[PDB]
DNA sequence: TAGGGAGTAATCCCCTTGGCGGTTAAAACGCGGGGGACAGCGCGTACGTGCGTTTAAGCGGTGCTAGAGCTTGCTACGACCAATTGAGCGGCCTCGGCACCGGGATTCTCCA
DNA sequence: TGGAGAATCCCGGTGCCGAGGCCGCTCAATTGGTCGTAGCAAGCTCTAGCACCGCTTAAACGCACGTACGCGCTGTCCCCCGCGTTTTAACCGCCAAGGGGATTACTCCCTA
């Protein structure tokens, strides 16, 4: 018997192709689940996780914080033209809002 | 036994920002995001299979779900990184 | 082609048997009406009342259905984890129940001739928006 | 009991400040209380059905989250 | 009420080959819809009668084969029992 | 004589404070009683997890904060600095919500 | 409301950017037009509310922008 | 090749759509704004309907492809 | 004939609700004044109505061929399950990030 | 422009507590084999999508022309802000209750 090599390792992914395969089966999404669908999906999950975490890691550094706080995830999402399209109807616990004052409200010169 | 993507989110984190950390409260949002985007792709992949009277979720379902669900440049890079992973998978085993 | 013709013929036999069954039911109702008219009309009145209750329940249901969208999604989790009849009864009562009258019918109960707001706005005449006059 | 009056005028003010609002009509406070109660009723009603169809007496955060996602107002942070 | 009511007139202004052509289009479109319904029904006739024969053959095999086969054979009709299969049969 | 800022100065200071912060703006215990008061009319002897009511503050405060933003745009569209109830009514009606 | 042939050419023109030599069913064109008519009719109704707000009678592009922004399309 | 067909929704067509929406008066700046609004909507439904058409390996976009694409815009 | 399910009540751990007390910070109350809401007014220009022109959308008709839609044949592949182990969860630990405080420095407002 | 004071910054100090890492186990992911099938490849039909032509008219469009409505401008005021005083009740802590649920006890009778 050959030693096991995890399906993630064979795809290079950090995300777990085996669990993603189970969850596609347990969820009854369809009668059958091809061997490649968990690999493709887990790669996309790892990409979208990496996109948001780089922008949130920037926002954390911009605020001198080493840890991503929920604030930094909300800032990263709402400042991004595509994450704000993807998550445009998502509410984030302790995310807050973008600092945004309508210019007509600022004191007149 | 409750299952969380937190260990995999943290491995992605140390690739994009080796110095940077995350709070468990922010990790809960990340875990909520991964579950929500899994559910949205898998749900559209289910509908895509059903619409075509196919019993199998193939990678072609996932690819079309990602092109439906994601906007713009996210869709194109997502489709790229998935096709790469499936190729490296198939070339290995 | 004969097999396709057979399918047409099979339904034609079912159509003929349906028409015969309806005609046989009509023949019985004819003799029930001729002999048991008072009982026969009392059937149609009670049937109309039942059909009215069924329609009112259906009309109430049609008011309950979609009163709040999440009604469906709430109930679905429990699993996971008359018009022609009323008209026909009314028409027979109008034909033969000399105590029945058109003002009883749901048609009259929805006629402009029975509406106060038509009188208020347009008086005893019928109204049409086609007339510029 | 009428605990909707416990949503005080300052609390409604701060929500409007985070909403970027400069001047608030004194008629807003009663209208905002009506808005909040109508919203909060709908979510709790949906949540209680998940609680009862799970045969529970305790409403759980995921009951609320499923009620919110059912309403199109997906909330991240409390669970997947 | 026509005695109690009084009516005030504001000023107003008011104004066959096409009728045959319209009637032709109405006739043709109506007939074509009836042809579509008849074709759909006649299509349903062959399908549903063969599905009845399909259900009947499932019943025949269910009745013939061992009683342990009953549910698994009627599961070819995606239904647990004839008490269910008779519903869709009817 | 003590200082006094002009009308609208501290309103902007307050906007810049609350748009910078994330902490919840409705008081906790007054909201718990509103939730339980609402829940009583659906089912007696219900309980809520603390996380279930805290999840429910976060949802409704985001709903109100998000609504105020839409109503503020309705005010300034009427060339008003002042939001008024008909701004709430317009915003929700455009949203298909009133 | 919209004329069929010019809307047909519009949807084919748009399709060129997504895939060349696409075919369209006669029924697929109408399902698009009736959706576009219903979308626009249902949007002008929201711009009119924005124009009857702020006391005007005349809808402005500023009203379309507010209607779309509050519908969430912006 | 097709070009400039967005002018084919004529100004009176915009009026008919606007009066059906109850609009009484229409700034001339509405016409070019409504064309921009129509095209941005129609591009999204066509893009998804074509994404469904490709998945079936069809060359014909079907009415059911439109329905699925509209149903997705509903979300 | 026997085994294990149905009934029931005592036993005992977990955990959510409610009250008490303080105290303290935020909500409530007052009031001056300001400035923004809003009504009233003038103009002008920009948009709806009408008429003559044109333009091309829509209907009836002919011809073609692509490709949707269906039937047939087979093998590849994912469902399935028994055997094996290591990835990933639950519990425990600690130190360093971050907050919160205090006081001195720079910014911003507003009135002169 | 200046200025005073009030508001916000920043810098250093303190603490605590939660994040990140370590350890046991397990159980759920992986290896290996069997069997059915399902969907992929070929081949036939013929459906309806596309292209073109010619006529009809009714919808579009250019321009005349007014007046109805948009908007700047003035006046008023009232009503919402900003800030000081009064009051209340929100938040925290600690104990209480009981209430629910899973395990254990023991008879009685169904069902294999």
């Amino acid at each position: 018997r050959a030693k096991a090599k995890s399906r993630s390792s064979r795809a290079g992914l950090q995300f777990p192709v085996g669990r993603v395969h189970r969850l596609l089966r347990k969820g009854n999404y369809a009668e059958r689940v091809g061997a490649g669908a968990p690999v493709y999906l887990a790669a996309v999950l790892e990409y979208l996780t990496a996109e948001i975490l780089e922008l949130a890691g920037n926002a954390a550094r911009d605020n001198k914080k080493t840890r991503i706080i929920p604030r930094h995830l909300q800032l990263a999402i709402r400042n991004d033209e595509e994450l704000n399209k993807l998550l445009g109807r998502v509410t984030i616990a302790q995310g807050g809002v973008l600092p945004n004052i309508q210019a007509v409200l600022l004191p007149k010169k | 036994r409750k299952e969380s993507y937190s260990v995999y989110v943290y491995k992605v984190l140390k690739q994009v920002h080796p110095d940077t950390g995350i709070s468990s409260k922010a990790m809960g949002i990340m875990n909520s995001f991964v579950n929500d985007i899994f559910e949205r792709i898998a749900g559209e992949a289910s509908r895509l299979a059903h619409y075509n009277k196919r019993s199998t979720i193939t990678s072609r379902e996932i690819q079309t779900a990602v092109r439906l669900l994601l906007p713009g440049e996210l869709a194109k890079h997502a489709v790229s990184e998935g096709t790469k992973a499936v190729t490296k998978y198939t070339s290995s085993k | 082609l004969k097999s396709n013709w057979e399918a047409r013929q099979r339904a034609k036999a079912e159509k003929e048997a349906e028409k015969a069954r309806l005609a046989e039911e009509a023949r019985l109702d004819e003799e029930r009406r001729k002999n048991d008219l008072e009982g026969w009309l009392e059937e149609k009145r009670q049937l109309r009342l039942a059909k009215l209750n069924q329609l009112k329940e259906r009309e109430r249901l049609k008011a309950d259905l979609g009163n709040r969208k999440s009604l469906a999604s709430q109930i679905r989790m429990k699993n996971i984890a008359l018009e022609a009849a009323i008209r026909s009864l009314e028409n027979d009562l109008l034909r033969y129940d000399k105590t029945f009258s058109y003002d009883m019918t749901l048609d009259a109960q929805r006629d402009w001739s029975k509406s106060l707001l038509h009188a208020f706005r347009y008086g005893p005449r019928p109204f049409d928006p086609s007339s510029q006059a | 009991r009428d605990n909707i009056q416990g949503i005080t005028k300052p609390a409604i003010r701060r929500l409007a400040r985070r909403g970027g609002v400069k001047r608030i009509s004194g008629l807003i406070y009663e209208e905002t209380r009506g808005v909040l109660k109508v919203f909060l009723e709908n979510v709790i009603r949906d949540a209680v059905t998940y609680t009862e169809h799970a045969k529970r007496k305790t409403v759980t955060a995921m009951d609320v989250v499923y009620a919110l996602k059912r309403q199109g107002r997906t909330l991240y942070g409390f669970g997947g | 009420l026509e005695d109690r009511e009084r009516i005030v007139q504001y000023p107003y202004t008011e104004e066959e080959e096409e009728l045959a052509r319209i009637a032709e289009r109405k006739k043709e479109s109506g007939r074509r819809l009836q042809e579509q319904a008849a074709k759909m029904r006649l299509e349903r006739l062959m399908k549903k009668e063969q599905e009845l024969e399909y259900y009947k053959d499932i019943q025949r095999r269910m009745q013939g084969e061992s009683k342990k086969e009953i549910k698994r054979l009627l599961d070819e009709a995606e239904l647990k029992d004839e008490a269910a299969l008779e519903r869709v049969i009817r | 004589k003590p200082h006094r800022y002009r009308p609208g100065t501290v309103a902007l200071r307050e906007i810049r404070r609350y748009q910078k912060s994330t902490e919840l703006l409705i008081r906790k215990l007054p909201f718990q009683r509103l939730v339980r008061e609402i829940a009583q009319d659906f089912k007696t002897d219900l309980r809520f997890q603390s996380s279930a009511v805290m999840a429910l503050q976060e949802a409704c405060e985001a709903y109100l904060v998000g609504l105020f933003e839409d109503t503020n745009l309705c005010a300034i569209h009427a060339k008003r600095v002042t939001i008024m109830p008909k701004d709430i009514q317009l915003a929700r009606r455009i949203r298909g919500e009133r």
